[PDB]
RNA sequence: GUGGGAGAGGGUGGUGGAAUUCCCGGAGUAGCGGUGAAAUGCGCAGAUACCGGGAGGAACGCCGAUGGCGAAGGCAGCCACCUGGUCCACCCGUGACGCUGAGGCGCGAAAGCGUGGGGAGCAAACCGGAUUAGAUACCCGGGUAGUCCACGCCCUAAACGAUGCGCGCUAGGUCUCUGGGUCUCCUGGGGGCCGAAGCUAACGCGUUAAGCGCGCCGCCUGGGGAGUACGGCCGCAAGGC
């Protein structure tokens, strides 16, 4: 496999029903297209810099993954398809490059 | 005669002409002044004169609509662009913020030829 | 006239997620700053880049301000 | 990509004796796998010029390790040729 | 072979903001645009300026460089995938397997052709406007091909470093990109500048030779006629050798 992260950004108006099931969803999806879970922080709510989809601000969860080759992208387009998702990147990995140190 | 009394006032200027916009605070204009507003014709609507004629005018004019606070923003780099501002200063309007927002691409569009 | 990584934490250059350091090396408009004021290394400068531009597709960082007095 | 075991099956089965990375035994068959994935790619994404270029000096590389094979020792290099189907 | 690195090298999919245009909506009048000054043009069917919403196409500001990648043409948003080349370290493997390359074969900016698509801005031809000896040219306002994409042709250029490729020799200094090191410094590989010896008609070049040598290819032989004419090959053509 290899190694990505992910991030995703959705519509902060969400309630508790909804926001669970966008990330049950998003989980089936992982699952369904072969990526596993290295870990995940959320940060969640905060404020951006220019409006996405006229809201002011976001909710961002980061989803750090192995997954196969080819997937990627086809994962990233059901990820994408999602309504409530305003925003998705995937990245590989990459070391942390620690500069001035 | 809405009586409004705080709002956005825009400057616009290209070197061959200024406009000034009073305006409301949500985006929707008040009175306007210009280079030909005053009865300016030719190249001379392009002077920091008709400039600063032409703010004084639009302020002049909302400023009987009743407006005080005014806060401004100022599109374009061009001839007496600063005459208009520096006059509606004294206008006695008392102007608040001082905005720079000239818009510019992030390369989009081929330009008429007179532009490179 | 300081430069930027002149007073700055030894960071992680890489890192788009985190906002709190790389915006500290935008001007007032979004403008992504030259060498002379960010103070690192062509290949610093190149990385520092790629991170901020990634971050600014995440609505975190800014595309483009306005500019303050005048 | 070509990975490293990828690559350790092809040398460690061409090779002459335990430890050759070298020969033109490796070498060729090296390069040949090199070779019939590109054609892979380029099945595909016709319209990549810049590495079908690399892929001439690829197997003109090929080539040259043959006529020397051939010229030097040739039962090797009937061996060889029959265990990679080409020529 | 192994370990590590830089990169706008290429290709396929996707996606992000600014800006131009246009359509819808609001608020708001008498002008806007444009020039040396003008006019054509657009504006009461409500323009310009302003705020919100949508459609679409092209191009990627800052970073950006006196910078990088590529054989050459040439290559800049970001993400992923497919992929070419190349540098360094280790001194491990093969054992001269090398250089050059007539002829062939392929890539080759822009423009141009063919068949479909697409069309925001620009814009040959073209329609108009002022200059004013006179526009039919520079200046202004419209505008079609074309510019973009897929497929197939075309093969040119100041395709330039006007400098063919490869290798070995021959002071240094300085600025920089990128590896390695015992990291005031040293050591490979790129990109600039000044300069030893040397060359050069001069200008200039000078370890990125235009120096000293060897190998191989291309090419030249006063100017015009003339890159024309005839012939041959290629091309749908324009045209090219
Ligand atoms: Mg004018
Ligand atoms: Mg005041
Ligand atoms: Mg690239
Ligand atoms: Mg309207
Ligand atoms: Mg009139
Ligand atoms: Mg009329
Ligand atoms: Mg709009
Ligand atoms: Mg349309
Ligand atoms: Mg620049
Ligand atoms: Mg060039
Ligand atoms: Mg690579
Ligand atoms: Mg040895
Ligand atoms: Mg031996
Ligand atoms: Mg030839
Ligand atoms: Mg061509
Ligand atoms: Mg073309
Ligand atoms: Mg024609
Ligand atoms: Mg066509
Ligand atoms: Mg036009
Ligand atoms: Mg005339
Ligand atoms: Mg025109
Ligand atoms: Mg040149
Ligand atoms: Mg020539
Ligand atoms: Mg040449
Ligand atoms: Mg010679
Ligand atoms: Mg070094
Ligand atoms: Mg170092
Ligand atoms: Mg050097
Ligand atoms: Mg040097
Ligand atoms: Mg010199
Ligand atoms: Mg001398
Ligand atoms: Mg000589
Ligand atoms: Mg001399
Ligand atoms: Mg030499
Ligand atoms: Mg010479
Ligand atoms: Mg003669
Ligand atoms: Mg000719
Ligand atoms: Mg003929
Ligand atoms: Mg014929
Ligand atoms: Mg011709």
């Amino acid at each position: 496999m290899r190694r990505y992260e992910v991030n995703i950004v959705l519509n902060p108006n969400l309630d508790q029903s909804q926001l669970a099931l966008e990330k049950e969803i998003i989980q089936r999806a992982l699952e369904n297209y072969g990526a596993r879970v290295e870990k995940v922080e959320e940060l969640g709510l905060r404020r951006l810099a220019y409006p996405i989809a006229k809201d002011p601000q976001g909710y961002f969860l980061w989803y750090q993954v192995e997954m196969p080759e080819d997937r990627v992208n086809d994962l990233a387009r059901e990820l994408r398809i999602r309504d409530n998702v305003r925003r998705v990147m995937v990245v590989k990995s990459q070391e942390p490059f620690l500069a001035n140190a | 005669k809405r009586q409004v009394a705080s709002g956005r006032a825009y400057i616009h200027a290209s070197y061959n002409n200024t406009i000034v916009t009073i305006t409301d605070p949500d985006g929707n204009p008040i009175t306007w002044s210009s280079g030909g507003v005053i009865g300016y014709k030719g190249s001379r609507k392009g002077t920091p004169y008709a400039a600063q004629l032409a703010a004084l005018d639009a302020a002049k004019k909302a400023m009987a609509y009743g407006m005080q606070s005014v806060d401004v923003i100022v599109r374009g780099t061009g001839a007496g662009r600063e005459q208009a501002i520096r006059a509606l200063q004294a206008s006695g309007l008392q102007v608040k913020s001082i905005v720079d927002d000239t818009p510019v691409p992030h390369n989009g569009c081929r330009p008429k030829k007179k532009f490179r | 006239k300081a430069k930027v990584k002149a007073t700055l934490g030894e960071f992680d250059l890489r890192d788009y997620r985190n906002v709190e350091v790389l915006k500290r090396f935008l001007s007032e408009t979004g403008k992504i700053l030259p060498r002379r004021r960010t103070g690192l290394s062509a290949k610093e400068q190149r990385i520092l880049a790629k991170t901020i531009k990634r971050a600014r597709i995440l609505g975190l960082l800014p595309f483009t301000e306005k500019l303050v007095r005048k | 990509p070509i990975t490293k075991e990828e690559k350790q099956k092809v040398i460690q089965e061409f090779a002459r004796f335990p430890g050759d990375t070298g020969s033109t035994e490796v070498q060729v068959a090296l390069l040949t796998l090199r070779i019939n994935r590109l054609s892979e790619h380029l099945k595909v994404h016709k319209k990549d010029h810049h590495s079908h270029r690399g892929l001439l000096m690829m197997v003109g590389q090929r080539r040259r390790l043959l006529r020397y094979l051939q010229r030097e020792d040739p039962e090797r290099y009937r061996a060889l040729i029959e265990k990679l189907g080409i020529r």
